[PDB]
């Protein structure tokens, strides 16, 4: 199961940082990482992109711990493309895991699909993730974000929608 | 005899340290892989020691050797301070060791699972040493009867050793030998440990300093010499080496390092029959040590005083008995007194420091003697580069043993330069000591003429 | 006197050898025996881990049987004696005649596969514990459809898994199990008559220890695993009430000091006092029985969208690629393999002491009096090493005040005793204390060794 070529992940053309701000919620995950569609999926939980002058973005996932409402807060640089990024706070130690998350498509209305890449000196790992601005999307993007996965090679086992839980990622509690 | 050298040397250098070595060399090596690792360089610095030495004697024919070579090299205080330490250190030491090993074999079935009393060791100890001293005083012809059933004993041990060894390396799996939890085990290797395990390791490699010379009748002296320096030694190594992983294959090395017997628990490992076999013929092995060493320390007693460095009270046969009763007597008593230490292992590391602090001297001496006074006529020579190397790996243990365990090592030099003033008492005297000394020594040798 | 006196001195030491040698043998007479060990069976030594969903826990591994020997490496240097591997055997949620305990599921792997991970296993000295829960998919593990077709399959994979090879079984959510102890009594006496070296665990939800100890009437040789420590108290003059309730209660029989069933350390405990309950469970009188990722402190909370039930194991920064920087460099594997304090590296210390050291493989447990909020005891064997264990479970630093006069003489507590391990920083290992007068941090636990009067 070797990582993809980078060539066939699509991109998103004209992708405006300024519409892509907001809370999206996570609403598929596509990846071998050990979830599995006949086991548990999780609990959703939600990614709230900040635009900063420096077009860099300042990411938030907020979810439901025991029972604090727990939060986390990284940063995303640009990439080459406009619509690539890399995790911030680059050193020079090749202990760290380079990032390349790409954003693959969204209308920047409802939904969205983005491409997460984490080569490291020993593994080179990816994952697909189907954003979304409410808490279930329509069948047809679920259909869609299946077959981009089967596209790249994960099987249909490996694609996992968390759920629709109503605590942190909205609201309180 | 071509090939009875060899047998010759073998007999000399394998001893029972090979049943008391292997718990030392591996609670400081920390690993399998590096306990063999010292058993096969001590191997190899053994041999080129050998071979130094050798060379040494046929530059220097002369009886005495390690002792002579040091006096004629380096002129006095050197020889004289060898002999010292020789009687008052390596040989009571030695005797205390072995006679410490045949108390812990003996005991260690009695109690498998924990300490035995300490009285009941140093009981068992001085009763071997008095037993055997007492043998010796007697007559010698019973002394060298009694050394073949011990030399029977110990070989015996050491072939059930290997043969139980090599069945079980085909069906026991071989779990340790192997690179899976064979390395870095116990502790992260340390320099300073390593030096102490290059100590103990070297006590399984005796009697090669000076019953390599006073011992060779070979047909070509110095054609067949340096082959069965070259012959015998690595064999040994590999029988060394052999009982090693016989052991470590036959127990878990944490169950080695928490039984002060290895043979007795390999043997209650694999020996249905157990205890008839493993620690009697230890026992036996352990007796023939001490009694050579009883023999060779009486006979380095007889130099001694023919060299008017001792007294003559000293090196005086018995009439009636053939033997040296005045020599051996001072063996046990100075054996006596090492017997009060309560620790197998820092006595193995307080004689081998000693040992390596003169061989290392001695093969100096030899390099000495290349760059000053050359020309002198060499049967066989050696290639300059192992008596260096020989040099260098001494620096280094001492260097290290004194960094890690600075206490037994600093006895031992305390001793040596408190041996250092009687030499010149004994050849410069800015006033004659006659109101004690001498009056002491007459009554000395009168008190001997009237009991012995 | 001129001849006389050289026989009489022969003849005197004669006396004298033969006087040293009855001294001798009288002090070895006197000695006191070493007592014989007992019947460690190999779960006696070291602790179970256990993995639950192997999917989960390769992580982005294979995910199944095959897959799992490249972890068997990682599980030695955990130096884990055993495995209690999920129910791989296929079945139909919540239908009992679409079940089979005796078929792998197909996605976990074949038979093929499951013999060379048993095989490579006893290569590496673990030993795998197949558990046989029947619908481990389904809400309830036994079927309420219907209830001795449940057990009679039971023993038939229990008898076809033993052939098979597998070093005993393991049996969950037995609450739900109808006429549960006979149940177990006759799994366990078939498992343990098919051979000595093969033990039956069983897990139950309940906390109440009179329930516990009429599950354990029938069958005093099996291994239970409850939530009965579970309950968190912060108090340590709670659990080591617990804890002496149960052992005094049990008859002092071999016990599995796990804090669940079938549930991380996480759960009930909160982030400080995971390593304080890890030394109290490599150090008490039992088998331990740690869920997989306890020795990272794995926690299903702390990242977002991990299944709380089965949270995927943590290898590395890359085990989950779809949140970048969300997971931490120290709390993965990798992360806290190279540091020397960290909770993994105190996992593989414990463990090592708990497999080696013949105190704590077997040996008497004696708890003693401490001002309150400390537990404290000590594990000693017979004149061999003993260890004393000092657990500050308050959150205020208290003074350690041991006063113990009613131990036996026989484990007698020095005025001095070394610091084997402490799970706070701050203090030198090696280095003997004042057992008079010692200070204890908040939420801290002091692992001391001294050595065998005499
Ligand atoms: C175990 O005990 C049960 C009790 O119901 C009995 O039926 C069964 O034969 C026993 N099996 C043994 C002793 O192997
Ligand atoms: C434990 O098991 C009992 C028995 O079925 C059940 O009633 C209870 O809900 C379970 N959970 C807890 C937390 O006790
Ligand atoms: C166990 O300890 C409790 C402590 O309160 C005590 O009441 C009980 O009698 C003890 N029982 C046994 C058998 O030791
Ligand atoms: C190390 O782990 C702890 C968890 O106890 C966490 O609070 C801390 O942030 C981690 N280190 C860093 C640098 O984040």
């Amino acid at each position: 199961i070797p990582a993809p070529p980078l060539s066939k992940v699509p991109l998103q053309q004209n992708f405006q940082d300024n519409q892509f701000h907001g809370k999206w919620y996570v609403v598929g995950r596509a990846g071998n990482t050990g979830l599995r569609e006949d086991k548990d999926p999780g609990k959703m939980f939600a990614t709230i992109y900040e635009l900063k002058e420096d077009k860099s973005y300042n990411v938030t996932y907020v979810w439901s711990g025991q029972k604090k409402c727990m939060y986390s807060i990284v940063t995303f640089v640009p990439g080459s493309q406009p619509g690539e990024f890399t995790l911030g706070n680059i050193k020079s130690a090749p202990g760290r895991t380079s990032w390349l998350v790409r954003v693959v498509s969204t209308n920047y209305n409802q939904h969205a699909m983005v491409f997460f890449k984490s080569v490291t000196q020993n593994r080179e790992g990816f994952a697909i993730t189907l954003y979304g601005r409410t808490k279930e999307l329509t069948s047809e993007l679920k259909e869609n974000f299946i077959r981009f996965s089967k596209s790249l090679g994960l099987p249909e086992n490996h694609i996992v929608f968390p759920v629709p839980i109503d605590q942190c990622i909205d609201g309180s509690a | 005899g071509l090939v009875s050298a060899c047998g010759i040397i073998v007999g000399n250098i394998i001893g029972s340290g090979i049943f008391v070595s292997p718990k030392g060399v591996l609670e400081n090596a920390g690993s399998v892989g590096l306990a063999l690792i010292v058993w096969i360089v001590t191997g190899f610095i053994t041999v080129v020691g050998a071979l130094c030495y050798a060379e040494l004697g046929v530059t220097i024919p002369k009886s005495g050797g390690d002792y002579s070579y040091v006096k004629d090299i380096f002129g006095g205080l050197a020889g004289f301070l060898r002999l010292w330490i020789a009687v008052l250190v390596i040989y009571p030491t030695n005797q205390a060791v072995i006679a410490l090993t045949f108390s812990n074999y003996v005991l260690q079935p009695l109690f498998p699972t924990c300490f035995p009393p300490e009285s009941g060791l140093r009981l068992l100890a001085a009763i071997c040493l008095l037993l055997l001293t007492w043998v010796n005083c007697s007559s010698v012809r019973w002394a060298t009867r009694v050394q073949d059933i011990f030399t029977a004993g110990k070989l015996l041990a050491l072939a059930l050793i290997i043969i139980m060894g090599i069945v079980q390396i085909c069906k026991g799996e071989y779990f340790w030998l192997e690179p899976k939890n064979a390395f870095e085990n116990f502790q992260e290797p340390d320099i300073g440990l390593v030096a102490l395990a290059f100590l103990q390791g070297s006590f399984a490699y005796g009697g090669w300093n000076f019953l390599n010379y006073v011992t060779e009748e070979l047909v070509d002296p110095y054609k067949n010499l340096p082959r069965a320096i070259f012959i015998s030694i690595p064999l040994v190594t590999f029988v060394y080496v052999f009982a090693n992983v016989a052991y470590v294959t036959a127990m878990s090395p944490q169950e080695l390092l928490a039984s002060n017997a290895v043979a007795v628990t390999f043997g209650e490992k694999l020996l249905g029959v157990m205890a008839w076999i493993m620690p009697i013929s230890v026992a036996l092995s352990t007796f023939g040590g001490v009694n050579g060493s009883l023999f060779t320390s009486s006979r380095l007693f007889f130099a001694g005083a023919r060299e008017g460095h001792l007294p003559s009270v000293l090196a005086m046969i018995h009439v009636k008995r053939c033997t040296p009763i005045p020599a051996l007597l001072f063996t046990c008593i100075s054996t006596l007194l090492m017997l009060v230490t309560s620790d197998m292992y820092t006595l193995i590391n307080y004689v081998g420091f000693i040992n390596y602090l003169f061989y290392g001297v001695t093969v100096a001496g030899q390099i000495v003697l290349r760059w000053k006074k050359p020309d002198i006529p060499r049967p066989i020579k050696i290639n300059l580069l192992f008596p260096i190397i020989y040099l260098l790996f001494w620096a280094f243990l001492l260097v290290f043993s004194l960094w890690s365990e600075p206490v037994v090592c600093g006895i031992g030099l305390a001793i040596m330069l408190t041996g250092v003033p009687v030499y010149f008492l004994g050849v410069y005297w800015q006033h004659k000591p006659k109101c004690f000394s001498d009056f002491i020594e007459l009554l000395t040798l009168v008190s001997q003429k009237m009991c012995v | 006197g001129w001849v006389r006196t050289r026989w009489a001195l022969l003849l005197l030491f004669w006396l004298g050898w033969l006087g040293m040698l009855a001294g001798a043998v009288v002090i070895i007479v006197r000695a006191p025996r070493c007592r014989e060990l007992p019947a460690q069976k190999w779960w006696h030594t070291g602790a179970l881990y256990r993995i639950g969903d192997l999917q989960a826990f390769q992580g982005h591994g294979a995910g199944n049987l095959a897959g799992l020997k490249g972890r068997l490496d990682y599980l030695s240097s955990l130096k884990v004696k055993g495995l209690v591997l999920g129910p791989i055997h296929k079945n139909q949620k919540d239908d009992v005649a679409q079940t089979d305990l005796l078929q792998i599921d197909p996605n976990f792997g074949s038979k093929e596969d499951f013999d060379s991970l048993l095989q490579s296993a006893k290569k590496k000295s673990i030993r795998v514990i197949l558990d046989l829960t029947p619908n481990y998919r389904g809400e309830n593990s036994w079927f309420s459809t219907q209830v001795d077709t449940v057990a009679t399959k039971v023993k038939d994979a229990l008898e076809f898994w033993l052939q098979a090879g597998v070093d005993g079984f393991q049996v969950r959510d037995i609450e739900n199990l109808k006429d549960a102890s006979s149940f177990l009594a006759e799994w366990q006496n078939i498992t343990k008559g098919f051979s000595e070296d093969r033990l039956l665990i069983a897990g139950t939800n309940s906390s109440d220890l009179q329930q516990i100890l009429s599950l354990l009437e029938s069958n005093k040789d099996l291994l239970l695993t409850s939530s009965y420590l579970s309950d968190s108290g912060s108090t340590g003059e709670h659990t080591k009430s617990l804890v002496t309730q149960y052992l005094n209660a049990t008859g002092n029989r071999w016990c599995s000091w796990s804090l669940s069933q079938a549930r991380l350390l996480t759960s009930f405990l909160p982030a400080q006092l995971l390593r304080l309950y890890q030394l109290m469970l490599f150090t008490l009188p039992g088998t331990p029985v740690f869920s997989y990722g306890d020795e990272i402190g794995l926690d299903a909370a702390a990242l977002p969208g991990q299944p709380m039930e089965a949270p995927v194991m943590l290898w590395d920064e890359s085990s989950f690629p779809d949140i970048p920087g969300a997971v931490s460099a120290n709390m993965t594997v990798k992360g806290q393999s190279e540091d020397p304090g960290s909770l993994l590296s105190l996992f593989r210390r414990l463990s090592d002491q708990r497999s080696k050291e013949r105190s704590l493989l077997h040996g008497d447990f004696h708890a003693f009096s401490a001002g309150p909020g400390l537990f404290s005891y000590i594990r000693h064997w017979d004149q061999n090493e003993r260890f004393l264990v000092v657990l500050n479970f308050g959150d205020v630093g208290l003074s350690a005040g041991l006063q113990a006069s009613d131990l036996p003489a026989s484990a007698s507590l020095p005025a001095k005793a070394d610091l084997l391990l402490s799970t706070q920083p701050g203090r030198e290992e090696g280095s003997p204390l004042e057992l008079e007068r010692l200070k204890l941090e908040p939420h801290e636990g002091l692992l001391l060794r001294f050595p065998y009067a005499a």
